[PDB]
């Protein structure tokens, strides 16, 4: 575990502590939850707020700001929803399979999110992903590395410079691999790196399902009205 | 073509 990679882990931890509020104080600013697509204005506000936080995290990733402005946008458009699902694992609890954010009120279950349309085709695999991510019992250092590796992916559609993206991801991947050996003891570290990259593959199919869900729902202007301008810009055309 | 996202970068 080198000079350079302890620097990286310190940066990502601080970046996360600045972009994820464990007290969830800003939830008062959202449009109120009502439990029709009753919850969508509240969840749209939650997602929109979370995209801002994901962007703030991404900008602090060592090597990210050295990318083009255009490559940064490509990486955030494709990765935003995936990092949101990753970072939501902190609020997700396995007592009742819900995201618990202080009150409830601000706690969300499958009935809160899968009532309308074909959204269960996304929610059922997403809950299973949350359970699977939770059973990894990640160190916080591993949690923030995985989000950063998720953001800086060289295979996102539309990436121009990919070698540099790969270079930035490799230095994060090799930080995660070396961290698991030196800091994660057995048996919890057994194939832990392979199980984490597997969760990156789960995010890809959850992202693909998400794009199909969003496209169908945004196609109805009545529901697109309830979203936010940021959400529409990022989850785009 | 992403005014808000570009502004959230810098
Ligand atoms: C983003 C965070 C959190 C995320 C929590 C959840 C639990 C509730 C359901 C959340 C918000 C998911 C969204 C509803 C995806 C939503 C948002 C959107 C626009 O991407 C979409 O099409 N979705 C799925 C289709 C859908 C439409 C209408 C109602 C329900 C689903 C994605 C992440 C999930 C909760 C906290 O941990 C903070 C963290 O930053």
């Amino acid at each position: 575990l080198s000079e350079e990679q302890q620097h990286i882990i310190a940066i990502l931890l601080d970046a996360h502590h600045k972009t994820y509020d464990p007290t969830y104080a800003d939830f008062r600013d959202f449009r109120p939850p009502v439990r029709p697509l009753s919850m969508l204005p509240h969840l749209a506000d939650l997602v929109s707020y979370s995209i801002q936080k994901v962007i703030g995290f991404a900008k602090m990733i060592p090597g990210f700001r050295d990318l083009t402005s255009d490559d940064q946008i490509v990486l955030l458009k494709s990765s935003a929803i995936e990092v949101i699902m990753l970072r939501s694992n902190q609020s997700f609890t396995m007592d009742d399979m819900s995201w618990d954010c202080g009150s409830q009120d601000y706690k969300y279950d499958v009935t809160d999110v899968s009532k309308a349309g074909h959204t269960l085709e996304l929610i059922e695999p997403l809950i299973k992903f949350q359970v699977g991510l939770k059973k990894l019992n990640l160190h916080e250092e591993e949690h923030v590395l995985l989000m950063a590796i998720c953001i800086v992916s060289p295979d996102r559609p539309g990436v121009q410079d990919a070698k540099l993206v790969e270079a930035i991801q490799d230095r994060l991947s090799n930080t995660l691999q070396t961290y698991i050996r030196c800091r994660h003891p057995p048996p919890g570290s057994h194939q832990l790196y392979a199980k984490m990259i597997q969760k990156l593959a789960d995010l890809r199919s959850l992202n693909e399902e998400h794009s199909k869900q969003y496209r169908s729902l945004s196609f109805q202007p009545e529901n697109s009205m309830k979203l936010t301008p940021l959400v529409l810009e990022v989850f785009g055309n | 073509n992403h005014p808000m996202l570009m502004n959230l970068l810098k």
